[PDB]
C-alpha cells in the first residue's frame, strides 16, 4: 500500500521466510529477525521529471 | 458478490462426540494445505477406477461425509465469533487458511462439543473484511448445511424459467457435448470455489440449466425423442454399469417452456446414494448455484427429520415456503423406461428388461452397503457411511410427485 | 522534524515561509488511488493487495470518451501551480530583496 | 481581416481562436461534446458548434 | 455511564417518526433561484461581522451545496462582497439557460431530478457546459427513483460524472466555502471538517444491494468507505473519502475519514439533545458507518474510538454538557480530546460489519431495510427518558450534606483524602474588622 | 499568546493530565525546556525529567542523576549544573 | 564469540566494548574510580574494576 504522510504507517520493509519460525521456536521474535528482507533502490533524476 | 451466508453443522447420531479419526483429517485435510477445494480430488469418472470397495473410505459418499463431519468441530467462529481448538487442532490464522497442531505458549480456548449448530456469517466479522480471500469457505460451509439438512440423500434445489436459454449458455454446453457428468461437476465446484462471483453471470445460469436438463432427463421426460432446446443426457446400459451419463444434442423435438416458473428442492430418499456417483455428482453441481446465488426461499419442514424442524433463515413452514420432493432410483427407473416406451424409444419386452437388469444391478448396491455398516458400525467413533435400516430401501417417497413436477417442468 | 507533523508549532513571525511550506505540502501532496485489472475468472497472484486490484499514487479516472484535451484541474496541475505559487512567493520575500 | 472574407463562419472562428490562447486564465464553455477550448480553432465550420 | 473521555447521562431520547421525502417542482426550483436575496436561501454565512460588509465562512443548501469549484477558485478565493455579486450574477443565468428550454407554463408541475440538478448546477458555474444534462432534468417519482432514472443512460456522460447500470459515480460536493482572509489557527472561526476543499471525497449512488457488493469489492484496497443506514438522502450511496488529513483540527491525530466520523457523531448527539416527540425528522441515526478497511479488535486511534460510540450513540444517548449548533475549531478541537482521553471502550453492543444492533428498549424505531437487528445486552444501565441542559453559574456553589447509611473508618478516609487534597495551598485572608 | 499555547499542547500531548496533575514540575527543567522552545528549539531531551519527588530528593539532585552535557546550553556534572543566567 | 573464551573478564569486556562506541549518544556514569566510558575495553580485566 502507499501510505501518505503518516508518520505511523511508514513501511519500513517487505519481508519474506523461507521456514516456519514455529518449528525453530523464534513464534515471539521481532519479524525482522526470522524473515528476509528486500533493497533495492533506483537513484531518478529530478530535472529528466520536470 | 454475496456477502453472507447461512449454515447448519451435522448431527451426530446418538453419538458423544463428532465422528472422524484424526488420521481421517491427517489424510484428508492435512499437510497444511488448504482445504477448501478438495471435494473433487478423490473423485473420478467411474468407480471402477477408484478405492471405493473397501478398507477405509468404502463408499463413493464416505470421503465427503467425513469432511463435513470434520468441519463441524471447527466452524465455530460462525457460531460464537471465536477460533477454538479441538483436539490439539486448531486454525492456523485468522484467516482460517489451513489447520495445524496448537502452539504451547498461547493456545485458543477448547471448543465445547455440540450439534446442529446455527451459523451465520455476521457473527465473524473479519470474513467479510476478507472475503476476496476468505470465498471458497461460502461455498463448502453451504455444502454440508445441504447433506447436513437431510438423512439419506443430500438436498439440492431446481428451477426453469419462462424465458430460452440465452446465446452464451447454448455456445457454453455446444462446448460441452460428449463430457461425462463427473467432469462436468467438477467445473461447477470449480468455478464457484476459488473466487467471487455475482449471480449475473453467464456460468451461474449455465449451470442452472444444467440440473434442470438432467433431472429432466432422470425422470426421462427428456430423451432423443424429446429434448431442452436440442440437449439432453443419455445413462449407460443397466445390464452394465447405469451409474453413468453423459451430454448429447440431438435433433429431437424441443420441448415448450413451462407456463409458469417451476422450482423446488430435491433429495434421494433411499440409501444407494451414498455409492452412486451420478447422485453424488448431480448434487454437488446443483448444490454449487445456490452456493453463489444462496438460498431462494425456505425448505419445507414437513418431510425432514427431526433436528430440522425450523431451523433459522433455512427451514420453515410459512407461506413463502419451496416444497421438497424426494424420490427412490428403483421407482425412477421405472417410471423413466416407461416413459420411453411411450414416446416409442423401446418395446414393452425391452422394458420388462431393463426393470429387471436395474432391479438386479441396485440390489448389489443395497446388499454391498448393508454388508458395509456393520463392518463400520458408527459406535466406532468414526462415521464412513451414513447409518441406516434395511427397510429404507423399500420406501417409494414422494417419486410420483417428481415426474409430475418433470411433467409440468418440460412440457 | 516535529514542525513538519505538526505546522502549528512553526511560528509565523520566526519562520513564515517554512510554515507556509510545510501547509503547502501537507495540503498538495496527492492521494493514492485504486483500480482493478486481470479477470477475476483466472485469478490473480497478488499477495497483500486484494486480488486484481492495483494500488496507485496519484487519484485516477476510467478512460475518457471522446476527444481528449489538456486539462487544469488534475491532482498533478495544482501541485505545480500551487508549487510554482509559493516559489514566487519566496522570490519576492525579504530575504531576496535585500540581495 | 475578418470581414473581408464570404466564410459565414468566420466570426466564430476569429472568436476561437483568441480563445484558444486564453485556456489557460479565461474558460469557457463549448456547447457540443468531443470539442474543448484548445480545439483548432479553424475546426468551427458549422452553425451547430457555435 | 462513560466512554473514554466522553460523558453520558443515564437517560435516553430520540424523535419517533421520519419525514418522507418529496423531490422539488419545477417552478418552485425557479423561485428559489429567483429569490431578491439569495443569503439566508441558498446559502448562508457563519461568520458574518457587521462592523464590517464581510464574512469568511459560508455554508451551502441543496441546489447549490453538490458544486464543487474548480482549483483556480480554490487557490485565489474572493471576498464577501464578491461572492455575494458573483451568485446573484450566475443564479439568473442559469434560470435563463433553464427557461430557454422547458417554457415554464408547460413544465411546472414536473419534478425535478436532485441529482441532476446538482451535477448541472455545479458545472454551469464552473464556466463548463450542461447541454447533455437538460435533456434529462425531470422524472416521474411514482414510476422511479432518482437513481434509476439515470441508469436508463448507462455511460459516462461527462468527466466527472460516471453511470454504470446499477450505479453512479461523482465528487461530493463543497458543503461549506472559505471566502477571503480565512484562517483555521484562529480558534474561534467556524468548523468546516475539511468539507470546503473541492475533492476531499467521493459518492457511489447504488440501485440495489448487490450492486452495492460489486462496489465494495472495488474499493477493498483503498481507505475506509463510509455509509449511512437509516435515510441516504436521496438515495443508497457509498461515499470514499480523501486518504489525506486535514490541518488544525489537533495534534495530528486526524486523518479524513475520522473527521467525518466524529462531526457525525456530533451531529448524532445534538439531534438526539433536543428531539421531541411531536416532531418528525428526516433521520434517526446521524452516525456514519465503516464498511472496509477496519479493525474491530483494538481502539488505539481515532476512527475506531468514534465507531465504538457511535454504536452507542444510535440508541438514543445524550452527553452531560450540550453542544455548539455551529461549533468552532476550539470546540471540535475538545471534543477530540476527550474522545482521546484514556478509558474503557464501552462494549455492550458489539461491532458488527454491514448490520447495527439497536435496544428494543431504546426509543428507537428501525427502518424496513435490513441493515437494523435488535439485541440484548445483559447489563444494560440507560433508561428512557428526556433530560434539560440548565445555564451555567456565574457563583461557587454550595452545598448542604446528606447521608446514606453506609459509613467509612477512619484511615481510609485519611488516606483517601492525603492524596487527592491540595494539602500546601495559596489563600488570602480579605479583611476581618 | 501564541507560544503559550503551543507549548501547552506539546506538554499535554506527553502526560496526559489526568494521570500527572499531581505530579511536581521541577523549575530548573521547566524553566530551560520553555527557553529553548521559544527559541526555536528541540525540548525533546528535556520532556523525560519535567517531574521529581520532592519529598525524596531537591530539585538540583534530582538532575545530576544524569551527570553529562544535556545539550550546548545545559550541562550538568556529578555534583553541579551550569546554564545561563535568564 | 563471547562465551567460547575462557577469561572470566570475557562478559565485561563484551559490554564495554558496546559502551565504548556509545559514548556520545548514550553517555552513563561508570562508577568506578580511574575508568571511563572512553577507556579502552579490553583493559576491563580485574574484578572490582566491573
Amino acid at each position: 500500500p502507499f501510505t501518505r504522510l503518516v508518520q505511523n504507517d511508514v513501511i519500513t520493509n517487505v519481508l519474506v521466510a523461507r521456514v516456519d519460525p514455529a518449528q525453530r521456536g523464534d513464534a515471539a521474535v521481532d519479524i525482522r529477525a526470522t524473515h528476509a528482507t528486500f533493497a533495492a533502490a533506483l537513484p531518478v533524476d529530478p530535472a529528466a521529471i520536470v | 458478490a454475496q456477502r453472507q451466508f447461512f449454515g447448519l453443522t451435522y448431527n451426530f447420531y446418538g453419538q458423544p462426540a463428532p465422528l472422524f479419526d484424526l488420521n481421517d483429517l491427517q489424510e484428508l485435510a492435512g499437510c497444511y494445505a488448504r482445504p477448501w477445494t478438495s471435494r473433487f480430488s478423490h473423485l473420478a469418472i467411474s468407480t471402477g477406477s477408484l478405492p471405493v470397495w473397501s478398507a477405509r473410505y468404502p463408499s463413493v459418499a464416505s470421503r465427503n461425509i467425513i469432511v463435513n463431519t470434520l468441519l463441524g468441530a471447527h466452524l465455530n467462529p460462525f457460531a460464537g465469533g471465536q477460533v477454538t481448538s479441538h483436539q490439539g487442532i486448531t486454525w492456523r490464522d485468522p484467516v482460517l487458511s489451513s489447520l495445524a497442531p496448537v502452539p504451547a505458549i498461547q493456545p485458543p480456548p477448547v471448543w465445547a462439543v455440540a450439534e446442529n449448530v446455527p451459523l451465520d456469517s455476521n457473527n465473524y466479522p473479519t470474513y467479510v473484511l476478507n472475503l476476496s480471500s476468505m470465498w471458497p469457505i461460502n461455498q463448502d460451509v453451504h455444502i454440508m448445511t445441504m447433506w447436513a439438512l437431510s438423512d439419506q440423500g443430500p438436498i439440492y434445489h431446481l428451477e426453469v424459467p419462462v424465458d430460452p436459454m440465452p446465446a452464451a449458455t447454448t455456445a457454453a454446453l455446444m462446448a460441452y457435448i460428449g463430457v461425462p457428468i463427473a467432469h462436468l461437476a467438477q467445473t461447477a465446484y470449480r468455478f464457484a470455489g476459488q473466487l467471487p462471483q455475482s449471480p449475473d453471470s453467464t456460468m451461474v445460469s449455465t449451470i442452472r440449466w444444467l440440473s434442470a436438463i438432467w433431472f429432466g432427463s432422470l425422470t426421462g421426460r427428456l430423451n432423443r425423442s424429446r429434448t431442452c432446446n436440442g440437449f439432453y443426457f443419455e445413462f449407460a446400459k443397466p445390464a452394465l454399469n447405469p451409474d453413468q451419463a453423459v451430454l448429447k444434442w440431438n435433433d429431437g423435438a424441443r420441448a415448450a417452456p413451462p407456463a409458469a416458473a417451476q422450482s423446488s428442492y430435491m433429495r434421494c430418499i433411499s440409501p444407494h446414494w451414498q455409492h452412486q456417483i451420478v447422485e453424488v455428482a448431480g448434487a454437488l453441481m446443483s448444490q454449487s448455484v445456490t452456493a453463489v446465488t444462496g438460498l431462494p426461499a425456505l425448505i419445507d419442514e414437513a418431510t425432514l427429520p427431526a433436528w430440522s424442524q425450523g431451523v433459522a433463515n433455512l427451514t420453515g413452514n410459512g407461506q413463502g415456503v419451496v416444497p421438497c420432493l424426494d424420490y427412490n432410483p428403483v421407482p425412477m427407473a421405472a417410471a423413466r423406461h416407461l416413459q420411453w416406451r411411450q414416446d416409442g424409444l423401446i418395446t414393452a419386452a425391452q422394458e420388462a428388461q431393463l426393470n429387471n437388469d436395474y432391479t438386479a444391478y441396485a440390489l448389489t448396491i443395497e446388499r454391498h452397503l448393508t454388508a458395509m455398516l456393520v463392518a463400520n458400525p458408527i459406535a466406532a467413533g468414526r462415521m464412513p457411511i451414513q447409518p441406516f435400516n434395511a427397510a429404507d430401501f423399500g420406501q417409494a417417497g414422494q417419486t410420483a410427485a417428481a415426474v409430475a413436477l418433470a411433467q409440468a417442468m418440460f412440457v | 522534524p516535529p514542525g513538519f507533523l505538526n505546522p502549528q508549532l512553526i511560528n509565523p513571525q520566526q519562520a513564515p515561509l517554512l510554515r507556509a511550506f510545510a501547509e503547502h505540502i501537507r495540503a498538495n501532496w496527492p492521494q493514492p488511488s485504486e483500480f482493478g485489472y486481470g479477470s477475476t475468472l483466472q485469478g490473480s497472484a497478488n499477495l497483500f493487495i486484494p486480488p486484481n486490484r492495483m494500488v496507485y499514487p496519484w487519484p485516477n479516472q476510467p478512460l475518457p470518451r471522446l476527444t481528449v484535451a489538456p486539462t487544469y484541474d488534475s491532482a498533478m496541475s495544482n501541485w505545480i501551480s500551487t508549487t510554482i505559487a509559493f516559489f514566487i512567493r519566496v522570490v519576492n520575500s525579504v530575504n531576496m530583496t535585500a540581495t | 481581416a475578418g470581414p473581408m472574407t464570404s466564410d459565414p463562419h468566420s466570426p466564430v472562428k476569429v472568436f476561437m481562436a483568441l480563445a484558444n490562447l486564453l485556456a489557460q486564465p479565461e474558460p469557457i464553455a463549448i456547447g457540443v461534446p468531443g470539442m474543448h477550448q484548445t480545439t483548432p480553432a479553424s475546426q468551427f465550420s458549422h452553425p451547430g458548434v457555435w | 455511564a462513560a466512554v473514554f473521555g466522553i460523558q453520558l447521562v443515564p437517560k435516553l431520547n430520540t424523535s419517533t417518526t421520519r419525514r418522507t421525502f418529496l423531490p422539488l417542482r419545477f417552478d418552485l426550483l425557479l423561485d428559489r433561484l429567483q429569490s431578491t436575496n439569495l443569503h439566508g436561501v441558498l446559502y448562508r454565512a457563519l461568520d458574518f461581522n457587521p462592523v464590517d460588509r464581510s464574512a469568511t465562512v459560508i455554508q451551502t443548501y441543496p441546489p447549490l451545496n453538490a458544486w464543487s469549484p474548480h482549483p483556480a477558485f480554490i487557490e485565489n478565493p474572493l471576498d464577501y462582497r464578491d461572492w455575494t455579486e458573483f451568485i446573484h450574477d450566475r443564479a439568473l443565468a442559469f434560470v435563463g439557460v433553464l427557461t430557454q428550454r422547458y417554457p415554464l407554463t408547460q413544465n411546472a408541475q414536473r419534478y425535478t431530478n436532485p441529482l441532476v440538478l446538482g451535477a448541472a448546477f455545479g458545472d454551469f458555474l464552473n464556466a463548463r457546459s450542461i447541454d447533455i444534462f437538460l435533456d434529462r432534468l425531470f422524472y416521474g417519482p411514482t414510476q422511479e427513483s432518482p437513481i434509476t432514472s439515470i441508469t436508463k443512460f448507462p455511460y459516462q456522460w461527462t468527466i466527472d460524472f460516471n453511470v454504470t447500470a446499477d450505479s453512479v459515480r461523482t465528487p461530493a460536493g463543497c458543503k461549506y466555502i472559505t471566502l477571503y482572509g480565512y484562517d483555521p489557527s484562529r480558534p474561534s472561526t467556524p468548523a468546516t471538517y475539511g468539507k470546503h476543499r473541492p475533492t476531499y471525497a467521493t459518492v457511489f449512488y447504488y440501485s440495489t444491494l448487490p450492486a452495492r457488493s460489486r462496489l465494495l469489492a472495488n474499493l477493498a484496497a483503498g481507505p475506509t468507505v463510509l455509509e449511512h443506514f437509516d435515510s441516504p438522502t436521496y438515495g443508497p450511496h457509498l461515499l470514499l473519502p480523501q486518504t489525506g488529513d486535514v490541518l488544525g483540527y489537533s495534534s495530528s491525530l486526524i486523518s479524513q475519514a475520522a473527521l467525518l466520523m466524529v462531526e457525525s457523531v456530533m451531529d448524532a448527539l445534538r439531534d438526539n439533545a433536543n428531539a421531541s416527540a411531536s416532531t418528525a425528522v428526516t433521520r434517526l441515526d446521524q452516525s456514519y458507518h465503516p464498511v472496509t478497511s477496519f479493525d474491530p479488535s483494538t481502539f488505539n486511534t481515532l476512527l475506531q474510538r468514534a465507531t465504538n460510540l457511535a454504536l452507542l450513540a444510535v440508541q438514543g444517548v445524550q452527553s452531560e454538557s450540550a453542544i455548539p449548533a455551529i461549533p468552532t475549531m476550539s470546540d471540535v478541537r475538545s471534543f477530540v480530546a476527550r474522545l482521546m482521553a484514556e478509558g474503557d471502550p464501552q462494549q455492550w453492543f458489539p461491532y458488527r460489519v454491514d448490520q447495527i444492533l439497536y435496544w428494543p428498549e431504546s426509543p428507537f424505531v428501525p427502518p424496513i431495510g435490513p441493515f437494523y437487528a435488535p439485541f440484548r445486552p445483559v447489563n444494560f444501565p440507560f433508561t428512557t427518558g428526556s433530560y434539560t441542559v440548565v445555564p451555567d453559574a456565574s457563583r461557587p456553589l454550595r452545598l448542604l450534606p446528606q447521608y446514606r447509611n453506609a459509613t467509612i473508618t477512619v484511615q481510609q478516609a485519611d488516606d483517601a483524602y492525603e492524596d487527592t487534597a491540595l494539602s500546601p495551598l495559596i489563600t488570602t485572608h480579605g479583611f476581618c474588622v
